[PDB]
């Protein structure tokens, strides 16, 4: 198609097959489709566990830098990524997920031990 | 209160004029409105200079609204704003000239501090004092207490109408409050700081019944609360100058019966304005009562208070100030005149040189 | 080729089409009416935020509290009730010129210029101002003035370089050794280049759009 | 932690619509309940 407007994007274009899930990392105008025209593929996502247990990440890094450096906006996907790697900072709300994951979970633990003081109740009863 | 001088028209009605018959100029104007063309300042000036006729004032009004809704409704001329007050009063409409100044958003009407004692020097002299009033309350609304001799005549209506009316509403006291607070700050004599204590406090009647919105909401004020800080302020300040300054009595028992009053009584816009962390005005009035009493006990021990009432005291100020105010007022109206003079045959002159081009370019067409 | 031909009807539609829209072009006093008993504006039936309820109500516009002044308020400061309650520092604007719009039966819709400050800061030049249609306009008093814009600026506190990120840092300290260059420095990102203005700074009304004049 | 100043700045300006005020997170991952 004739795009009027737009910037260039680096995102992840799904692949695979159903329930295989795979993401190729692209570089591409923002108003074209998720799965089609792209400019260059910077890498490779999969996110499925290998037989070593290891989520496995490609990035072209040089390439990476070079979009970046011509006003390659990324989306919020492809910078946790970047975060996770090390070459971005972490993203802010990675950070807040993970702070409302230990609040919920310390919320779970507190619950089962006052459970567990309530069962501890039925034991006093017998 | 202003002398005959000071209210004389001879040197406004010498003003040299061009003559125009009204229908003719009337004319002009509407074919302009029809076809959503500008219309100029020197037209709607004309039209107000040849006013002849007490029909005619209200022709005038007319255009003055159709000129204030127009392209070039800034362009209103200080000197035709000037003259239309005149001619009001020359043939008695000056009903019509304070309906025009209240309704200033709609005919344009911003008159400068001499017209504004003019009209309300007329009112005083009639005893109207409820008209004179309506003009203060438009001074303070423009926030134009700038000349000396506005102010002078500004307090002697406030503190007149104020010993007349017992019972005030609470749009009163702060209409009241905020015209007392500005003309007062103005003057440092003991009648301008009396007037500041006595708006100040006025104004913390209503932040303390009715919020803090009800008293700067539309008004030249600020949307700071504690109004009731600001008037134990004053009586701090004057207790501790070094200077001998006086407050009237009067004043001060105004403020002890605000406090009293509120220490003990008896579709979607609700929002809390204030800060959590800030106290609350409410909270504080325990504090503000025993700075009161602190501050009326200093200052009756330094004897800075003025028995003599401020209607009393505003009438020997305006008797012993005013005439060299009216000296100094009377002199700059005459330079007044005189540039307006010359900025009126300025725009004369433009308009024939344009008229002599448009045949130029009409030959050439 | 040369079996394409032109297209005459294309080329009288788009220029007569234009043509119209110069002619109607709306006003802002109709673009920007509103219906305070539903919030929602006439021309188009735009239904306003939520948030923006409470304001629209309690506060006012810029030209109401201009039209009321001589000389439509030149020269006058004039702040929001959203810069009130979040910034400390005085925000304001110092207007310059004002065309109010004429066809408005009270004056209460225009353009404004001025210069602003914002948190304690003044730009060099007069730009137009935005938001000018909104309910959140607060003129400031003439005795009030001096007290409002007194500002004292403190020692700026936010760090000028930072660290760079774990991996990029590696590859910044391997390529010196790479290179033959031998140092324990840190890398380090600057930051003074790259400073970011608060959301809310004022944008540029001049590069901004304009609702179209067909209603809904 | 947020000044207290800024805390109540924001309790005014989303008056009506606000959530309980929390706290400093778990210092770390509390271990998952089994
Ligand atoms: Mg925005």
């Amino acid at each position: 198609k004739a795009y009027h407007g737009g910037h260039l994007t680096i995102r992840l274009a799904l692949g695979g097959c159903t329930n295989r899930p795979f993401y190729r990392i692209v570089a591409a105008h923002n108003k074209c489709p998720r799965d089609g025209r792209f400019v260059e593929q910077l890498g490779s996502y999969d996110p499925l566990p290998n037989s070593h247990g290891e989520k496995l990440v490609a990035l072209n890094l040089d390439r990476i830098r070079h979009w970046i450096g011509c006003g390659a906006h990324l989306s919020k996907p492809m910078e946790k990524l970047l975060g996770l790697s090390g070459f971005f900072p972490l993203h802010p709300m990675m950070i807040t997920n993970a702070e409302r994951l230990r609040r919920r979970r310390a919320r779970e633990v507190l619950l089962a031990s006052q459970k567990a003081e309530s069962e501890a109740k039925e034991t006093e009863a017998s | 209160l202003l002398s005959a001088a000071y209210v004389d028209s001879h040197q406004w009605e010498a003003r040299e004029k061009e003559e125009y018959h009204l229908a003719d100029l009337a004319s002009l104007m509407d074919k302009a409105y029809e076809r959503k063309l500008p219309v100029s300042s020197l037209s709607i000036s004309r039209f107000v200079d040849n006013i002849a006729s007490r029909e005619d004032l209200d022709s005038a009004e007319y255009y003055l609204y159709k000129f204030r809704h127009s392209p070039n409704c800034w362009y209103l001329r200080d000197w035709t704003i000037h003259s239309w007050i005149r001619q009001c009063l020359k043939y008695g409409a000056q009903d019509k000239a304070l309906y025009t100044l209240v309704n200033k958003v709609q005919y344009g009407i911003f008159p400068d501090n001499f017209t504004f004692n003019l009209l309300m020097d007329y009112f005083i002299k009639k005893g109207n004092y409820k008209d004179a009033l309506s003009v203060v309350f438009e001074i303070m609304m423009q926030e134009a207490f700038d000349v000396p001799s506005t102010q002078f005549l500004s307090l002697y209506v406030l503190y007149r109408c104020l010993a007349e009316k017992t019972e005030l509403t609470w749009e009163e006291e702060r209409d009241f409050g905020a015209s007392l607070l500005l003309s007062g700050l103005k003057q440092r004599n003991t009648v301008g700081l009396s007037s500041q204590l006595y708006g100040y406090a006025l104004l913390g009647k209503v932040e303390l019944q009715r919020g803090v919105r009800a008293v700067y909401h539309g008004m030249p004020l600020m949307w700071t609360p504690g109004y009731l800080d600001r008037a134990l302020q004053v009586m701090e300040r004057v207790a501790s100058s070094p200077e001998d300054l006086k407050l009237g009595r009067e004043v001060l028992d105004v403020l002890d019966g605000v406090l009293k009053v509120v220490t003990s009584p008896d579709g979607s816009a609700n929002l809390v304005e204030q800060l959590d962390t800030e106290e609350p005005e409410q909270s504080k009035l325990p504090r503000y009562l025993e700075r009161f009493q602190a501050s009326r006990s200093k200052l009756q021990e330094l004897n800075r208070v003025e028995s003599e009432s401020l209607l009393t005291l505003t009438t020997q100020l305006v008797k012993e100030k005013l005439p060299a105010c009216e000296a100094e007022d009377l002199a700059t109206y005459e330079q007044k005149l005189r540039e307006w003079h010359l900025e009126r045959v300025q725009l004369i002159q433009r308009e024939q040189e344009q008229r002599e081009k448009a045949k130029q370019e009409y030959q050439a067409l | 080729r040369k079996k394409v031909r032109p297209r005459l009807i294309a080329e009288l539609a788009r220029r007569v089409r234009a043509l119209r829209e110069q002619r109607n072009q709306p006003r802002d006093s109709q673009l920007y009416a509103l219906d305070y008993e539903t919030l929602t504006r006439p021309h188009s039936g735009r239904r306003l935020p939520v948030r923006a309820w409470a304001d629209v109500r309690r506060e006012s516009r810029l030209l109401q509290l201009l039209a009321r002044l001589p000389l439509f308020g030149l020269g006058r400061l004039v702040t929001r009730k959203s810069w009130l309650w979040q910034h400390d520092e005085p925000c304001y604007w110092r207007l310059t010129r004002v065309r109010p719009d004429y066809t408005a039966q009270n004056l209460d819709h225009g353009r404004a210029w001025g210069i602003l400050t914002f948190k304690g800061k003044s730009e060099d030049t007069a730009r137009e101002i935005e938001q000018v249609m909104y309910h959140d306009w607060r003129l400031v008093p003439k005795h009030e003035e001096e007290a409002f814009t007194a500002f004292t600026a403190k020692p700026e506190d936010r760090l000028n370089s930072v660290p760079y990120p774990p991996l990029l840092r590696a590859m910044i300290l391997a390529e010196r050794q790479k290179n033959g260059d031998t140092s324990v420095q840190e890398p380090l990102l600057n930051l003074e280049r790259t400073r970011m203005r608060p959301w809310d700074y004022p944008a540029k009304q001049e590069t901004k759009g304009r609702a179209k004049g067909t209603p809904v | 932690q947020p000044p207290e100043r800024e805390l109540s700045r924001l309790r005014r300006l989303y008056q009506g619509n606000l959530l309980e005020e929390s706290g400093p997170p778990p210092e770390s991952m509390p271990e998952m309940p089994t």
